């Protein structure tokens, strides 16, 4: 019976103003707390805010510093507004009407959901820390060392170890989005416990978008 | 739930899906709003408060009188006259008495003479008027089903109870929107000038006692009075000149009216003051009520699927309809209690009529009170509770 | 938003029946209901149960949900290779002005290969990283199945807030998965509290790691 | 020549020879007769004495109550009772409040609540009856001629000046007979029965201020009253239970009465106690007069011979009637006085009246003074006393 | 018009009592003070009493002891009573209107008077006292001396001097009838002075009713 | 009664005008009006003035009455022989009840020789009058014309009211007259005063004779 269709800007800039759009096809407006969900992948479901006809908003309090939101009696719509957006606000969003107090016998009703990329031309240097071995090691077998390669953008970034003569038990984890907008990795390679004193490691990271390359020396203690 | 046990209490019943009601609320008395999908909501006028009230006349019932004088005069010498004669302060009065010449002047004749006294008022009463435009409402709106067994000693904190609302109306503003939370807003259109004729009526304040008088009466009292906002106007009322023998006169102070402004006033409306406003204790009003912004709190709720427990015995209100109170043991809460009047127990044809519209238990721990209306039909009938064969069953009879 | 528990991730066999639990608190479970979601990549949110036991008109019977005070659990028979997706619990809460509050959320993976006990390293944040006025805890998981964990970390004897970004779990080069989490601290932060702990956990096991300043 | 000077004057002339003499002698009133070859007697009602007061009904308008209780049962449950239900002492009143769940009881319906307070009168008025056995009038009889100027005031040791005599009429003895010395004596038959109606009046004791009242309005006293000389009757126009909105009552004394006492009493005679009589100040009384024992005192004395001298210049009294006081040098008293008025000088043919009749000096001693009221004609005229050239002679003028 | 007329014994006995009326013809008995007045020859005028048709009475204060009246309103008559008449009582009785108040154009009114004599056989032997002679020192000439006879009853009594040898310059003067109802008379003679200290001279009384006789003889000093 | 003093006679020539005093006090007079009666020996008083200067109808001209503040007077012009007798004033007094008050009377005598002065001896009571337990006083009058006299005693100053009992006058051979006056006395009476006097009154002359006990 109900019919929800998001309407926006499928892409968007970084650090311009997003702008999405719903319309209610099919009921009234004044029948559901119409509210905003996205979910970035990677992380989990976040609901946005949510607005009822008369104008009484609520919103997550960690967007209220970034966030609007309107509704249109008249033309059956309401939209949202986002300012500032980061490159950590690509995600899936979806309208839909909530029932606050399960005012309908029908349950919730929901849209399809639009796909949001920001994308920017925009760079930055890692920062590349040493993620030293634990000293005090077991005596015979295994010990692990690594770097930290922090507040990059964009991917992709390059490790090697030992300008690449090290290639037993490399492990490279995937980056991590924070909510900054930046990038981070690390990467840590298992060695032997008694090679520890005698041999050196080298951790080579290479950003090809901002033409630096990074080599840091990992040593004990 | 509060129209339970009053006396003066009217049941309406708008049509399906229509937007209007009107209503009337009167003073002391519960009204109760039903509708097909519509929760019932109780409607109460509570108090009449007007504000700024502005003096006519001041009226002077107790008074006394001292320093009085007199002076003399013997035929043909002309009229007596004494220094406070010039003074609005003091009463005076003149005569003609008999003289000759055994009382001591040389001809017979009618001899002037005059009588002075200090007029001093001690207990006063003061009439107001009242304006139109100072008038000032409370109604209250309030919903069935919340405000279980834990509410009997319970003053503070009705602000974070959102079931009620408070709503108060002038002649300024005869409309208002009330927030009822769950159950969306109620909207209430008052026609205050239908209200009652008070351009004919006074509000009339004795020494802590306050009526509301008709206005032409008022101007008929028979005691000293002033003006506007010491000078006092007929103080003959108050001071009785008793001629002895057509020899002397005595001037006498009459006695405390307060007897006689008590029994007069038997039969007017009393009144209360608190404070700078005061409150009235009379009057209806007429007023037209938006059901349009309402809404079921719970509708798809699903049934509650443990037994129930009879708190209190199911009794029979002063208009016929039956308050239970339940305690239900589950957990799955919040959901629908199913409550239905049925007169025969295999088909379970629900009859009667549900007060409580969509009575649900929003707390989800075991062992919730709860409480409904029910009005059953005429005659023997069955209040049903529950669902499967746990259900409780109680046997009922009307008129 | 606030938080609502859940597990990880929930396994069987196919045709085995499969519950997922969901713990919460009074603000949200003991004064309003609470609905069940099906995420699927790429699309928005599906519904399966509102008002806690209805299935909106096409929802297959084998989906059913139960209520207790304070917690509510999901439960799907016939577990098939088709239910592979992630389960989110959601529910209104009384705070500040009102919040729809969602679940860590929950994988339900068809076991194809038998289960794994995840392992667990953890690094503290170097010196020459205290020099430039930051911190980072670096927790790293791996060689575990199904792909599935749930991080918190705690300052001595209580969960932080913020400060932490975890990754989704990649596949590794054997069919396991692995995933990362960082901390992010101040310097006042660090070598002021005697230790911090990494608390990974799985379906059926948990593992924490802790490191202190001194 | 104590009737000069007042307003409510009556001047009768009987018929000549008759012995009968009917006046009407009204309270504060002057009454003087005059007859042919009769001397001229004042006849006055003095004052109105009324003894042996019985009581009627006693009224009580300031009370006070103490020791306020009340009792509440639930519906069905009997009427509420107290203690203080038996005791005539206090006045109780049973009513029907609502109750329910809300107010402590099981059931809805009409609970019973029964209300009593302790009443005690403060300050009372009392009712007394005129018997008409007990009744006593004052009556005056003087005669104009002698008694100068200088028993005008005079109240005490009037069995010693014999030319005033006291006479006093009740309906146990409506005759009496006055010995004036020279002139005889008076008889007086009067009429006690119809004097007036007091059978339909009663005799009201207010705060020591006293008035007479109907008889019938008395009886629709709206006070708490008791019959004879304890147990109060109607204590509830004393008292008044408000009831708020048919939930609670109260109980509140009303103020003193004296204002509706004073202002009812408006028009009603006032009168006053003296000791164990009352004295009235109103009443008239029908009396006939026997003039037959009535005699002039000194018709056979001779002509004054030697001169007069005016006392006081002549002055016109209220009714028109002049009065001239004379001084007489002569010593072959005790003489007539001749008094007349003349038209003309040459003739002096007697016109006019004589009022004092047969003036007459009784002193034989020089210088004696004395003193006649005198009624000339309309216009102009002389009054002429004494005889040949040493007479005096004053021009006056009437209308 | 006005004629008042006695009646009554025109002789009485001493010592009884004496009764007398008074009847009014031709005016009303309310009109004056009604009274009795009598004369005692050789005395002056004397009022007995006053009496008004109602009663009023008022009686000569001497007499107050002694006398009553009456009045009888219907026969127009008034009565008065003498109660223990002495001889001195004997007098000419007479009743009238008296005016206390004139009242009356024509003056009093008077009736005609009767004669009533108390006549009694009593009889009282006389008291002799000798009337000294002139005092010491009346040389040269004349001197009166003689005797008193006091307190007799009846008339006649009989003086003589000397036996009666003695008749110049006799005085024998009449008899005084004293209130309390006895005669009394003295008898002086006129004798020379220079025969006073050789002459004696005796008084001679004889009263023949109470067969009494008495010599005194008069001394000097 | 009281008594009204009168001279004792009053004398004239036939065709004279005579006049007879009458001297009365402020009890009598001074309130009340005066009479005049001309009393015959043996017969009822004759009626003369009354109201002090009316004649009743049929009493001659002659007769006229005046009066003053205590005093009162007879007048009778043209003296004839037919008036020879005894003329009293008579007036009402407001004593104790009232008492009409008689004069004492004064004899009209027409003149038919020249007048005499009495001639007056007093003897005191006797000593052997005095051992009987009386005592009694004589005055002798004699030779007089005409005949009355007014007899008074006094008592040292004063004149005594009773015990004094007198005769009429008497003729004597020689057409002259003659009486007597006695007082009464008591022994204590007698020895207590200094002294005691007899006072005739005659027309035109008084005499006192004084007797002492001393």
């Amino acid at each position: 019976q109900v019919q929800l269709q998001e309407s926006g800007p499928g892409l968007v800039k970084s650090s311009e103003t997003l702008s999405l759009s719903c319309t209610v096809s099919g009921a009234s407006i004044s029948n559901f707390y119409w509210s905003w969900v996205r979910q970035p992948p990677g992380k989990g479901l976040e609901w946005m805010g949510s607005i009822y006809y008369t104008g009484t908003i609520t919103y997550n309090p960690s967007l209220k510093s970034r966030l609007t939101m309107s509704v249109d009696t008249s033309k059956n719509q309401f939209s949202l507004k986002l300012n500032s957006v980061t490159a950590a606000d690509t995600a899936v969003y979806s309208c839909a009407g909530l029932d606050r107090f399960n005012w309908n016998d029908e349950g919730d009703c929901w849209g399809q959901g639009t796909l949001v990329t920001v994308f920017s031309a925009s760079t930055k240097g890692p920062s590349v820390f040493p993620l030293a071995p634990s000293s005090k090691s077991t005596s015979g077998g295994t010990a692990a060392l690594g770097c930290l390669v922090k507040d990059y953008f964009p991917e992709p970034v390059t490790v090697s170890w030992n300008s690449g003569a090290l290639t037993s038990g490399v492990h490279t984890f995937p980056a991590v989005l924070q909510s900054s907008g930046l990038y981070s990795l690390s990467s840590v390679v298992t060695v032997p416990s008694s090679s520890l004193g005698t041999q050196t490691y080298i951790c080579n990271v290479n950003h090809k978008p901002s033409n630096t390359k990074v080599d840091k020396k990992v040593e004990p203690k | 739930i509060r129209c339970i046990g009053v006396s003066n209490r009217d049941f309406v019943e708008g049509m399906s899906g229509g937007t209007w009601v009107d209503v009337v609320l009167e003073h002391g008395g519960c009204v109760t709003v039903m509708a097909q999908d519509k929760p019932t909501v109780d409607i109460e006028l509570v108090t009449t408060t007007v504000s700024n009230m502005a003096e006519v006349r001041s009226y002077c019932y107790e008074a006394s009188i001292s320093d009085m004088a007199s002076d003399s005069r013997c035929p043909t010498q002309g009229e007596a006259y004494l220094d406070k004669q010039s003074d609005t302060q003091y009463v005076c009065k003149r005569t003609l008495v008999d003289r000759g010449w055994g009382n001591g002047c040389g001809l017979f004749g009618k001899g002037s003479l005059v009588t002075c006294a200090k007029f001093a008022c001690s207990k006063k009463m003061t009439g107001k008027s009242i304006q139109p435009e100072n008038l000032e409402y409370r109604i209250m709106l309030s919903v069935h089903g919340s405000q279980h067994s834990g509410m009997i000693v319970n003053d503070t904190g009705h602000e974070t109870d959102e079931n009620r609302a408070k709503v108060e109306i002038t002649p300024n503003s005869p409309r208002a929107e009330a927030t009822l939370g769950g159950f969306g807003s109620l909207g209430l259109d008052c026609e205050p000038r239908t209200g009652l004729d008070f351009s004919d009526l006074y509000y009339l304040t004795m020494n802590n006692k306050h009526w509301l008088v008709h206005k032409e009466w008022f101007h008929d009292i028979p005691l000293p009075w002033h003006a506007g906002a010491p000078h006092w106007n007929n103080k003959e009322a108050l001071v009785e000149f008793k001629d002895a023998h057509a020899k002397r006169q005595t001037v006498v102070v009459l006695g405390s009216q307060e007897g006689a402004v008590h029994t007069a006033l038997a039969g007017a409306l009393e009144a209360e003051m608190d404070g700078a406003k005061g409150r009235l204790s009379s009057g209806h009003l007429k007023c037209r009520l938006k059901m349009d912004k309402l809404r079921l709190k719970g509708v798809s709720y699903s049934l509650c699927t443990a037994a129930f427990t009879f708190t209190k015995i199911p009794a029979e209100t002063l208009h016929g309809t039956v308050t239970v109170e339940v305690q239900y043991a589950g957990t799955d809460g919040p959901c629908k209690v199913p409550a239905q009047m049925a007169v025969d127990m295999q088909t379970l044809t629900p009859v009667g009529r549900l007060i409580t519209a969509n009575p649900v238990i929003t707390e989800s721990t075991e062992n919730s009170k709860m409480m409904l209306e029910l009005d059953p039909p005429f005659g023997d009938s069955y209040i049903v509770i529950g669902v499967g064969e746990k259900k409780i069953t109680h046997h009922w009879h009307r008129s | 938003q606030s938080v609502l528990t859940q597990p990880p991730s929930a396994s069987g066999t196919p045709g085995q029946r499969v519950t997922i639990s969901c713990s919460g608190s009074r603000s949200n479970l003991g004064r309003n209901t609470v609905n069940w979601y099906q995420q699927l990549p790429g699309v928005a949110p599906k519904l399966l149960i509102y008002s806690n036991n209805r299935r909106p008109s096409g929802v297959p019977d084998r989906f059913s949900g139960s209520k207790s005070d304070t917690s509510a659990s999901l439960a799907i028979s016939g577990l098939q290779s088709e239910d592979e997706a992630d389960y989110f619990c959601a529910a209104w809460d009384d705070s500040l002005n009102g919040l729809y509050v969602f679940g860590t959320g929950t994988k339900v993976t068809v076991l194809g290969q038998p289960k794994a006990a995840p392992s667990v390293t953890l690094f503290p944040p170097s010196s020459e990283e205290l020099q430039a006025n930051k911190a980072t805890l670096v927790c790293l998981i791996s060689d575990f199945y199904p792909g599935a964990v749930t991080v918190a970390w705690k300052a001595d004897s209580s969960p932080v807030k913020a400060g932490v970004e975890t990754t989704t779990p990649s596949k590794q080069s054997n069919n396991k998965y692995a995933a990362s989490s960082y901390l992010s601290l101040t310097p006042e932060q660090w070598k002021s509290h005697r230790s911090y702990s990494c608390q990974v956990t799985h379906e059926g096991s948990t593992v924490e790691k802790t490191v202190a300043p001194t």
